[PDB]
Formats: C-alpha cells, sequence, structure tokens
C-alpha cells in the first residue's frame, strides 16, 4: 500500500521497493519537484530552512566555546602559547585500554584529551578572550541566539507570519540593507570591539562588560573623532618591544596602518586590523544606498542592465531582460552566491596563511596546515556546487524567448567554441606539464641532474620584485628606494611591510624556483580541466548532437539508453560527477604544493624542495614516503603513542576510497540478479521466511550507485589526507 | 558557573551513542513504514 | 472546561471525553485513537506507582530512616540475587494477569480481579481524583529526585530549608539557577506563542 | 509509470512494436505517412523503461520517446 | 515448477521443524516467545563470557559476560517489538502470532525468556 | 473474434522443475500464466532456466512477470511458428487476457484500435521546463 514517507512525493510513497526510503533522503531538499509547489511557498520553506541552518551553525559555535572553556586548557594556553598544545575537548572512550589513557593524556590535562588544530585559541586570545568564565559566557550567548533563529524559522511558517511573493523578490531593499546593515554595520560594530576590548586587552588592561562603560579606549575620548583630527587616533603606537598582554612597551593608538606584522605574535597589528574595519564599515554603508527603494533616490537595477548594451552590437541584446531571469531563478542565484563564495574561500586560505592575522599562528604549524587545507576543500566543494546549479538553471529556469539576444543567449550560441579553447588549453597544459616532469624524472633516473628543464618564473619573480622583494634584483616600484610608489609610503604602510616581505622566515610571498612554476602550471592544468567538465556540462545541458532533448529530462537522469551508439553519463549531474574527481585532484595537488612547500620551510631546509620539487620522484620520496615515517608508526607491535589514532583514520580513509572503487567500477545489473537471488534464498529458507520485509530488496540506481562512490571516494580523500598532514606536522613539531 | 559534574562524560557518551540513536533509529523505522490511510 | 492556560485550545483530538482533559499535546503523540488508550493506561500505572512511592518516601524521612536513594546499599536479611529473582518471577504473572485484564476490560486490575474494588468506592469522580492525584505524585517523585540530585539531604529537610529564608533558597540560587530561570521565561512566554499563531 | 511518447515524425515501420519485450506499443491506422500506420502506447503500465524501441526506431530524431518515471513492482520488471 | 530435493522433503526434517516453537501453529504467542528466549539466551550468554574484554580477570568475567548477553537481548526485543509494529499494520487456519498483539505478546515473551536465560546460564556456571 | 477464458485444467510441459519459479508474489499480488497450441513434442527453452518439453495440444506455464511470459511467446513465434496467448491472475482468482488485446498482434495494424499517448508534433517542438514549473508535481513538457 502507500507508505507516509515521503510525504513531498506521492510516486515515491508507492513505491514499494528500497529505492523509496533513499528517494526520500535524497529528494528532500529539492522543493521545486516537491508535489503541489508553489512559488510563495518555495520562498517560505527557503526561509524556514535558512533560519534552521543559523541555529545548526550558532549551536555548532557554542557547542566549540563549551568544550573549549570546560575541557580545555585556555588559561595555561595564554600564558605560554608557544610551548603549551591547544586542547580540543576530552576524551571518554571505554574500548581505549591502558596505553591508550596514558597515551592520549597530554597537554597538562588530568585524562586523555584531543589537541586541537581549527585555531580558535589563537583567534579568542586575539579578540580578547582571557578566562574560561569569557568562553563560557559567550557560549552561553550562542545558544540562546541559536535558540532564537530556529525558533524565527518555526514562527516564519504560522499564518500572519509569512512573507509574501512580492517581499522576496524586494532585490534592491535587501540589496540596500546587506550593504550597509550586515556588511557596513556589522563591521563597524566589530570595529567598536576590536577598539573597545580586543586592543586594550592586548596591553594588558582588563575591559568587560562591567567595566568598558568607564574605560576609555583612548585617552582623548572622541574629541579627534568629531573635531576631524583623526591623525591623534594613529599618534603613540605599539612599539618593537611591545609583550602581547601585557603592557611593556604598549602604546596609546587606536587607528594605524603600520604594516606589516607584530614582532613577537607574527601576526598583524590589532589598530590595523580595527582601522581595516572601519574603512571597510564606512565604503559598504555608503555602498548601501545605491538602490532605489521608497525615497525617489537610488537605482532601479532593470534600468541599469537595460542601459548597457554596447552600440555596435559586439553583445546582442547586451544586458536586456537579464534582471527578470536572476530575478526569477534561484538556481542563477544560488550559482553567483556559491561562486562569490567559493573563490572568497580561496582568498581567505591564502591571505590567512600568508598574513597570519592571530597572534601566535605562524608557529602553530598544524593550524596553519589544518586550516589552509580545509579551507582550500570546502572552496573547491563550492565551485562545484557553483557550476553544476548554473547548470540547474539552464535546465529549469532559462527561457530562450526573454533572453532573446542577450549574453546569455549568446554564450549557448557559442558553447563550441568556449569548450573546444577549454579542451585545448587543458591539453597543451596537460602534455606540457607532464612531459617535463618525465624529462625531469629520467634526467634524475640517469644520473644527470643538470639535464633537466628548469623554467624560472620570472613573471611572478617580478612581480615579487613590484612587491618589495630585492632578493631576485630587479629594482623596480617597490624594490628601487627611487621611486615615487615607494617614496609615497615610507611614511604610512613601506617600512613594516617591507621588512615582513623580505624576512625568509614567513610565509609573505616566498621564494619561488623552477619547481613553483611546474607545481602551478599542475594547478592551471587543474583549473582549466575542472572548469571544462563544469562548463561542457552546463552549456550541454539544454541538449546536444547525441541528445538534442535533454532538457526534457531534467538535471539528472541515468542514461538515454545503449542506443545511438551509447549514451553512459550523458546528463549534467554526470558532467558534475566527472568533475568532483578532477576538484578533488586540483585541491590535492594545491594542498600538496604548500605542505611540501612549508614542511621546508619550517624545517629550515627549502633547498630540500628546491631540488626534490622539479620531478615526481622528490615528491613521492622525499614528500610522501618520508613525512608518512612517524603516522604509521602510531601503532606497531612494540605498543602504540598518541600518534595511533592518525594512523587508524589513514587506513580508514584508505579503506572508504577503496569501497567507493566499488560503487564506481561496478554496476547495478549484476547487483541486481545477485539480490534476486538472496530473494529467492530468503523465501526457501525455513524459521527464517517467517520474518519477511516491508521493501522489495533491489539494487541502487545508476544515479544513486554514482553519488554512494562519489561519496566514499571524497570522504576517504579528505580523511586519509587530513590524518597524513595533521600527523605529520603535529609529530615534526 | 556552567561546568558540568565529573561524572557527565560517563553517563552522556553513552546515552548520545546507545540510547538516543537507538531511541531515534527505532521511531524513524516505525515511521518509514507506516502506511498510509 | 478549563485548559492548560488562560485560552488555550484542543488539538481536535481532546474534546472531554477522557477525565482530567486540558487539552494538553503539543507534540500530539495521542493523534493515535488506539494509542490513547495505551497512553492513558500507561498514565495511570505510573501515577499509581509514583504515588505509593512518594508516600513511602516521605514516611522514611520522618521516622529517620536511611535516604530514598542510599536505602539499596544497606544490608538487609537477604541476598540482593535472589531478590532480583524473584521481584521478576512475581512480576511476570502479575503483569500478565494486568495486561489480560486491560484487553478485556480497558482498565488496571488486581490478579485475576479486573474491577478491583472490595469495598467499591469506583466512581467516575472517584477516577479522575486518581488520575490528578497520580500527575501531582508524578511531579512530586521527580520533584524529589532533582533535589536530592542538587541539594542532597532530602524533601522534608529542603522543605524546612526553604522556610529559613525563601527569598535566598530556591531553585534559582541553586546549582541549576540560569537554566531553570531561562527555561521560565520561555514557558512563559509559550502561551502567548500559540495565542500568537493558532 | 513511465511515460512513453508518439510523435508525428513516425513512418510506421513497426520495429519499436517488434522490438518491445513486454507488449506495451501497438500500431493504429493513420494517415500521415506512406505506410498508413502509427505506433501507439496503450499499456504503458507494462512499461519497465528499457528503451529498446527507442534503439529500433529509425527516425532522425526518434519518434517515440520513454521518460523514466514512477517505480513500481511492474516497471522495476521484479518478480517477486 | 519448483525444485523439490530429499533435503527439502525428507520427513524426519519435517516433523523436526513442525516441532520447533515457531511451527507449532495453536499455542499462544507470548509462551513461544518465552521458549523462543531461553533457548536464544542461554547459548548468547557464552561468547560475552569467553571472549570479552574482561574475560581473563576472575569473579567478574561472568557477570560482565551476563550483562552484555541481557543487553543484546533487551536490543532484540526492542527490534522485535518494531519489527511487529512495522508489520502488521492492516488487515489450515491463520496463525494469532502473525498478528499485532499476537507479535507484541511475541517480543514480551522473548524480552522475558531471553532474561531468565541469561540469568539461568550465569548460575549455571557456579 | 471473441476474447478467450483461462482454462485452469490444462496439461503443462514436461519440466523437472527449477529454483527460478514463482516465488511470494504470485500467493500475495499476482501472476501470468500462458497458454499455447503445440502441433507436436517438442523441447524449447525455458525463459526461467532450464529445457522443458511441450505436449501436443494445449500447453500452460506460470511465470512470476509479463516479460517472461513475452520472451517465451517470442520464442514460440519465432522457432516453432506457434500462437500463444497470456493472462494476469490475481490471488483471488480474477483472470485478465493481455496478449495479443485484441486477437491481433501489434507489430501489424489492426482496426478498432485507437491511439493513446500520441503527440501530433515533434520533439523539436516541445516547450521549454520553465512552461511547466510548478505544476502539480515533476511534469515534462512531453507529458502536455
Amino acid at each position: 500500500a502507500t507508505k507516509l514517507f515521503p510525504k513531498f512525493s506521492q510516486g515515491l510513497a508507492q513505491d514499494p521497493t528500497t529505492r523509496r526510503i533513499w528517494y526520500g533522503l535524497a529528494m528532500a531538499h529539492d522543493f521545486e519537484s516537491h508535489d503541489g509547489m508553489t512559488e510563495e511557498n518555495l520562498y517560505q520553506k527557503i526561509f524556514a530552512s535558512h533560519f534552521g541552518q543559523l541555529s545548526i551553525i550558532f549551536l555548532w559555535t557554542s557547542g566549540n566555546l563549551f568544550h573549549v572553556a570546560w575541557q580545555g586548557n585556555f588559561e595555561q594556553w595564554v600564558t605560554d602559547p608557544v610551548h603549551i598544545r591547544p586542547i580540543a575537548h576530552a576524551i571518554w572512550d571505554p574500548h581505549f585500554g591502558q596505553p591508550a589513557v596514558e597515551a592520549f593524556t597530554r597537554g597538562g590535562a588530568s585524562g586523555p584529551v584531543n589537541i586541537s588544530t581549527s585555531g580558535v585559541y589563537q583567534w579568542w586570545y586575539t579578540i580578547g578572550m582571557r578566562t574560561n568564565q569569557d568562553l563560557y559566557v559567550g557560549s552561553v550567548f550562542l545558544a540562546l541566539v541559536s535558540a532564537i533563529f530556529l525558533f524565527a524559522g518555526w514562527l516564519h511558517l504560522q499564518p500572519n507570519f509569512q512573507p509574501s511573493l512580492s517581499w522576496f523578490k524586494d532585490a534592491e531593499s535587501r540589496l540596500n540593507h546587506h550593504l550597509s546593515g550586515l556588511f557596513g554595520v556589522s563591521s563597524l560594530a566589530w570595529t567598536g570591539h576590536l577598539v573597545h576590548v580586543a586592543i586594550p586587552e592586548s596591553r594588558g588592561q582588563h575591559v568587560g562588560w562591567d567595566n568598558f562603560l568607564s574605560v576609555l579606549p583612548h585617552p582623548q575620548g572622541l574629541t579627534p573623532f568629531f573635531t576631524g583630527n583623526w591623525a591623534a587616533y594613529a599618534q603613540s603606537p605599539d612599539t618593537a618591544s611591545h609583550v602581547f598582554g601585557t603592557a611593556q612597551g604598549s602604546g596609546q593608538a587606536i587607528l594605524t596602518f603600520l604594516g606589516g606584522f607584530h614582532p613577537q605574535t607574527q601576526s598583524l597589528w590589532l589598530t590595523d586590523m580595527a582601522h581595516h574595519h572601519l574603512a571597510i564599515a564606512v565604503i559598504f554603508i555608503v555602498a548601501g544606498h545605491m538602490y532605489r527603494t521608497n525615497f525617489g533616490i537610488g537605482h532601479r537595477m532593470q534600468a541599469i542592465l537595460e542601459a548597457h548594451t554596447p552600440p555596435s552590437g559586439s553583445l546582442g541584446a547586451g544586458h536586456k531582460g537579464l534582471f527578470d531571469t536572476v530575478n526569477n531563478s534561484l538556481h542563477f542565484q544560488l550559482g553567483l552566491a556559491l561562486a562569490s563564495v567559493g573563490t572568497i574561500t580561496s582568498l581567505v586560505a591564502q591571505h590567512m596563511y600568508s598574513l597570519p592575522p592571530y597572534a601566535f599562528q605562524a608557529i602553530d604549524f598544524t593550524t596553519q596546515a589544518a586550516l589552509y587545507t580545509h579551507h582550500q576543500y570546502i572552496a573547491g566543494f563550492i565551485m562545484c556546487g557553483a557550476f553544476a546549479h548554473g547548470a540547474i538553471f539552464f535546465i529549469r529556469d532559462y527561457d530562450p524567448e526573454q533572453n532573446k539576444g542577450n549574453v546569455l543567449a549568446r554564450m549557448l550560441d557559442h558553447k563550441e567554441a568556449l569548450i573546444s579553447h577549454l579542451s585545448w588549453v587543458s591539453l597543451f597544459l596537460g602534455f606540457h606539464t607532464l612531459g617535463l616532469y618525465v624529462h625531469n624524472d629520467v634526467m634524475q633516473a640517469f644520473g644527470t641532474p643538470e639535464k633537466q628543464i628548469l623554467i624560472e618564473p620570472v613573471f611572478a619573480q617580478w612581480i615579487q620584485a613590484a612587491h618589495g622583494k630585492a632578493l631576485y634584483g630587479f629594482d623596480f616600484l617597490l624594490s628601487s628606494k627611487t621611486s615615487a610608489a615607494f617614496a609615497n609610503g615610507q611614511s604610512l604602510w613601506l617600512p613594516g611591510w617591507l621588512d615582513a616581505i623580505n624576512n625568509n622566515q614567513n610565509s609573505l610571498f616566498l621564494t619561488i624556483g623552477p619547481g613553483d612554476f611546474l607545481v602551478h602550471h599542475a594547478i592551471a592544468l587543474g583549473l582549466h580541466t575542472t572548469t571544462l567538465i563544469l562548463v561542457k556540462g552546463a552549456l550541454d545541458a539544454r541538449g546536444s548532437k547525441l541528445m538534442p532533448d535533454k532538457k526534457d529530462f531534467g538535471y539528472s537522469f541515468p542514461c538515454d539508453g545503449p542506443g545511438r551508439g551509447g549514451t553512459c553519463d550523458i546528463s549534467a549531474y554526470d558532467a558534475f560527477y566527472l568533475a568532483v574527481f578532477w576538484m578533488l585532484n586540483t585541491i590535492g595537488w594545491v594542498t600538496f604544493y604548500w605542505h611540501w612547500k612549508h614542511l621546508t620551510l619550517w624545517q629550515g631546509n627549502v633547498a630540500q624542495f628546491d631540488e626534490s620539487s622539479t620531478y615526481l620522484m622528490g615528491w613521492l620520496r622525499d614528500y610522501l614516503w618520508l613525512n608518512s615515517s612517524q603516522l604509521i608508526n602510531g601503532y606497531n607491535p612494540f605498543g602504540m603513542n598518541s600518534l595511533s589514532v592518525w594512523a587508524w583514520t589513514f587506513l580508514f580513509g584508505h579503506l572508504i576510497y577503496a569501497t567507493g572503487f566499488m560503487f564506481l567500477i561496478s554496476w547495478r545489473g549484476y547487483w541486481q540478479e545477485l539480490i534476486e537471488t538472496l530473494v529467492w534464498a530468503h523465501e526457501k529458507t525455513p524459521l527464517a521466511n517467517l520474518v519477511y520485509w516491508k521493501d522489495k530488496p533491489v539494487a541502487l540506481s545508476i544515479v544513486q550507485a554514482r553519488l554512494v562512490g562519489l561519496a566514499h571516494f571524497s570522504v576517504g580523500y579528505i580523511f586519509t589526507y587530513a590524518a597524513f598532514l595533521i600527523a605529520s606536522t603535529s609529530g615534526r613539531f | 558557573p556552567f561546568v558540568p559534574p565529573s561524572w557527565a562524560p560517563s553517563v552522556f557518551v553513552p546515552l548520545t551513542g546507545l540510547v538516543l540513536p537507538a531511541i531515534a533509529m527505532a521511531t524513524l523505522f516505525v515511521y518509514i513504514e507506516k502506511e498510509a490511510p | 472546561r478549563p485548559m492548560w492556560y488562560p485560552g488555550a485550545t484542543a488539538p481536535a483530538h481532546l474534546d472531554g471525553s477522557m477525565l482530567g482533559d486540558y487539552g494538553f499535546d503539543p507534540l500530539r503523540l495521542g493523534v493515535n485513537k488506539d494509542n490513547l488508550k495505551w497512553f492513558r493506561e500507561a498514565e495511570l500505572t505510573n501515577g499509581r506507582w509514583a504515588m505509593a512511592a512518594v508516600v513511602g518516601i516521605l514516611f522514611t524521612d520522618a521516622v529517620g530512616l536511611p535516604k530514598f536513594w542510599t536505602a539499596g546499599a544497606e544490608k538487609y536479611a537477604l541476598d540482593n540475587q535472589t531478590l532480583a529473582l524473584i521481584e521478576v518471577a512475581v512480576f511476570a504473572v502479575l503483569e500478565g494477569k494486568r495486561y489480560e485484564i486491560y484487553k478485556k476490560t480497558g482498565e488496571t486490575g488486581f490478579l485475576s480481579f479486573a474491577p478491583f474494588d472490595p469495598m467499591g468506592m469506583k466512581s467516575e469522580e472517584m477516577k479522575l481524583k486518581e488520575l490528578k492525584n497520580g500527575r501531582l505524585a508524578m511531579l512530586a517523585f521527580l520533584g524529589f529526585c532533582s533535589q536530592a540530585a542538587v541539594y542532597g539531604k532530602g524533601p522534608i529537610e529542603t522543605l524546612q530549608l526553604h522556610l529559613a529564608d525563601p527569598g535566598h533558597n530556591n531553585i534559582y540560587t541553586s546549582s541549576v539557577g540560569p537554566e531553570t530561570a531561562v527555561t521560565v521565561a520561555v514557558l512563559c512566554v509559550l502561551p502567548m506563542i500559540i495565542e500568537a499563531t493558532k | 509509470a513511465h511515460i512513453v511518447k508518439i510523435y508525428d515524425t513516425c513512418i510506421g515501420c513497426t520495429q519499436c512494436v517488434r522490438a518491445c519485450p513486454l507488449d506495451v506499443l501497438e500500431m493504429v491506422p493513420w494517415d500521415g505517412c506512406k505506410a498508413s500506420q502509427m505506433a501507439s502506447a496503450p499499456r504503458t503500465e507494462d512499461c519497465v523503461g528499457c528503451k529498446r524501441c527507442e534503439t529500433a526506431c529509425p527516425t532522425d530524431f526518434l519518434s517515440v520517446r520513454v521518460y523514466l518515471g514512477s517505480e513500481s513492482t511492474r516497471s522495476m520488471g521484479l518478480s517477486y | 515448477g519448483m525444485l523439490e530435493t530429499p533435503v527439502t522433503s525428507a520427513p524426519i526434517v519435517a516433523t523436526y521443524l513442525s516441532n520447533l516453537p515457531a511451527y507449532r501453529t495453536g499455542v499462544a504467542p507470548v509462551l513461544r516467545g518465552v521458549e523462543i528466549g531461553l533457548a536464544h539466551g542461554f547459548l548468547l550468554a557464552g561468547p560475552f563470557i569467553k571472549l570479552g574484554p574482561l574475560r581473563n580477570v576472575p569473579e567478574t568475567a561472568e557477570i560482565a559476560g551476563s550483562l552484555s548477553a541481557a543487553g543484546l537481548v533487551l536490543i532484540l526485543a526492542l527490534c522485535l517489538s518494531i519489527y511487529g509494529s512495522a508489520q502488521f499494520q492492516s488487515t489450515v487456519a491463520r496463525d494469532p502470532l502473525f498478528s499485532a498483539d499476537g507479535w507484541s505478546e511475541f517480543a514480551a515473551g522473548f524480552l522475558v525468556g531471553g532474561e531468565a536465560g541469561v540469568a539461568w546460564a550465569y548460575v549455571c556456571t557456579q | 473474434w471473441t476474447v478467450p477464458t483461462l482454462n485452469p485444467d490444462t496439461p503443462s510441459p514436461i519440466f523437472g522443475g527449477s529454483t527460478g519459479g514463482l516465488l511470494r508474489k504470485a500467493q500475495t499480488e499476482e501472476f501470468y500464466v500462458i497458454t499455447w497450441e503445440a502441433k507436436k513434442e517438442q523441447i524449447f527453452e525455458m525463459p526461467t532456466g532450464g529445457a522443458a518439453i511441450m505436449r501436443q495440444g494445449p500447453n500452460l506455464l506460470k511465470f512470476g512477470k509479463k516479460e517472461q511470459c513475452l520472451a517465451l511467446t517470442t520464442q514460440l513465434r519465432n522457432k516453432f511458428k506457434l500462437t500463444p496467448c497470456f493472462y494476469r491472475v490475481f490471488p483471488d482468482g480474477k483472470v485478465q487476457y493481455l496478449h495479443p488485446a485484441d486477437g491481433v498482434y501489434p507489430e501489424k495494424v489492426n482496426a478498432g484500435r485507437v491511439g493513446a499517448n500520441q503527440n501530433m508534433r515533434r520533439i523539436g517542438q516541445n516547450v521549454n521546463p520553465i512552461k511547466v514549473k510548478f505544476s502539480g508535481r515533476m511534469m515534462s513538457p512531453a507529458e502536455i
């Protein structure tokens, strides 16, 4: 009979097989495919889901704060943040034997704990947290915020509180409020916290809710701000002998732009960060008054889009009708948001390792490596999702009649040229990068290392020289002492920036050579190939020569059968599917390069990387084989240490990856026949045929098989690299 | 203070690991196989 | 017909046919008619057990006998291994006879006696009094355990300590103060939440 | 159940009906082609979705299309 | 039609299967559950006692093994209860065991029998 | 022509049995019965595996799905040039004639057949999915 689950799909509820549960779980968030769904109901469900997501995020943050305040060593880590390892949380496992108990008992705790690698200790220490009471109060506050967000999500679904469809389409009002309030006012408030709490707490002065109304952030007290003498806030900054957390060497300035890093914490100045947030707050608030909402002044995005067509007709109709195809399509907005968020996540990773913002973050090698790898993998997944949603937009929301002659239609008009050129770039990069690598490998194998091709990256070195690095000797722009660009910043920020960039002990514009050139080309190959697969799948989503009516089958369908030569993996979903492997490979190459260069930097031997990164054998032996010795020795027949959990996780990831290869290689048919034999065996077995199944056992579908195999592949990939990176970086240092 | 007792992990870890998942799995299993009227 | 707050509304399945109805079912677990009878019987037996347990705990503190949470550790004139075997052996037959009573009649019973009332005061008003007293005793037992968890000592001792300084000795000034204060505020806001949406 | 559709480009070659392994298609009289016949799908409740009919269609593009829809015991080809 | 072999057609195995409590077809389901539970708990107490993590420590190996077997019996009873709730929802002679009330009584009988079997297996080793 | 009626007392081909036969679905949901006339005793291949011997005259067989019945029909028509027919039988005893539905095989056109699921347009004339969006459920542009 018809089952209750899933309530959103009547066709799935009538399915008498096990496929009903799987499809009900995988199509729960596809509100557009639900039964009796309207546009207004769609937007309302997304609103409630957004509130629930915020509730989960805030609860997770409160949980991290609570566990650090309860089972951590934050009160002891602030005293000696160079020789004390941060504690994530305690370990309570009845499966642990005695050696595992004393092995994980470290960091000054009274029992087995986990050493945190997220870097929340440095972040909380920099923003002003000093005691466990502060973390406890922050945890309770975030839990209350999470409960409020959850209640808001439940409340916006009840009658008299459901927003209308017209409210969700007010793009001008939403953009104005997000730029001025969500971005500008939030940044201004963060500036207020840095000026009022973080900066005085870094100078040994406690400023909490009990005394912030009686403690002045500056000795002049708002007089220079109102009189326009803003330069008075940059007078007397922290000297080079300032000790973080104490008043020794501290200054009085609150808004500076010294640049560079703090001599002790090796991080950005707090006054510089406060000034940064103040400037971007003013800029975002000003930008929040651009669109017309209810007072006559402002813009209409439709007018700006319609008045942006070239006169010669190079772009056809230009952007006519682009306002309606974006405002009425949620997949277009989701794709744009994911593309920007993925790029910003990558930007965060690069800027965070190169310019550490939190105190004593550069010394924590495990934290730096884990944070960079985490943000780069998150960025790669988000980028793949952006392109997948672009393909979904082409299939479900693109209207050729409304987008007639504009840039959107012209993209599909010459999609063959785009795919062909992406293919050519990827082919050239792959052929040459692989050829140079194999050539260097043959030269190193034959005992002639002077015969390998080592192309110097003169363009990137030229840019590094433009930033102030005098190692290469170009002597121009910031590298030349007689340039206008150099002389115009010598009194504001160039001294600190130049001192930091010319220091070879940090990660600020590291020295590069032929190995960096080759790996950068490998990165370019990965980016271009992943882009080729994603772009080709989005452009061919509506159809191709093999499947002229692909848009009539949806975004995800198994195939079109073995006819016409065979149509396996013809849908756009399959294109995203194949692109996830390339994304994992690209992020693997970038994280491998980052980890090896930083490992050789921290070990004090950059020549090892410079001489072994030019051939793949050096990558396999000097980086993968050499750095995994301590990892695989976490547990051996002679005993175990605290690093055994990473060894177990290493083997765990290998097992999950290999398990994924099963769903990836073997296909449905074999499993369906095997399941039929199992059905017969259960039906003909006494004492067991009395227990019957409620859902008919069937093999996983083709699409489900691909998703399951990719999920196992990605999980094994991530867990294996995370275990190796954390174990190698923590054991070495 | 918000500090939990010393015996809090010995009670919450077995709860969240065996009691709560068993109840959740049983309730979810009954809900999935429930037949519509 | 009073409800569980000034201005509630029955959830379309608590019209009032059952005794002690106040329209309290936010989780809607009694939506099934078959489950409503079983849940009612469970509520009645839980209330009876809580009534006897609360009277027993209150009587032990007056005489001076060991505390209810430490009476098990005391050594009696028997073996705990034999006590558990006898307890499950007797209760197997007792619960089996009580379950068969509910299938034939629908209420509780003792052994082979379904309407167990040797005196005979089984009235409609008496059935509702049993439910009200059982609910009150269930809350009382939860209060006994909670007071012994944070304060220890005892129920009678807790009441005696509360009279010494009622403004300073309460659940809000104890170790679970902020949690119960936030919960009380959320609960006080709850009827307005239900009335605002309806 | 799956959705099987016949289009006007059908030439009435009856190759799709002969290739159907569950007797879903048939031939009905028509006047839009030389063969004076047209394919039809009056028993789509028994269609499994093997797409053999699409493989047997000679028109460009195909005159018969199978869109995988709801799954049941018959559409999944389950003998149990 | 079907394949008949001496393994599935011997009268001795048919009588042996008919003598089992599950194929009685005419007794109370609670009695069937009690019998099956006792027969299962008695054998279930063995592996936890002789192979558990506390198998080498004396005077507590049997205690830990019996407690583990009791917990397993409880989990199996919960599995039987949810199976009965999700299997019988609507609609020789029909066996009363294959019904909502019949399977619920069977699960309760299995729980009582399993716990009694575990307790009996514990004292049998003393 | 008139719709035939199933004869449950019809001899079955000589077969020793197999493990690929009927299952619980035949006793709880439905099953299929194929009948045909053979001019002589002949060995044929069973769709469920094995070799059976069809007897001279009427022959009846049971299968779990309609595909097995049509596969046997195709084998009997292409090899032995016979004319088989099958029905769908329900546990209550209801019999439903299935193929050939109108007494004539579907590969050859027959009068009286009403066309079903025919679109009076080509594939390229199908509308875009945006015009079909926000319908009762997941609908393809070909369904309209």
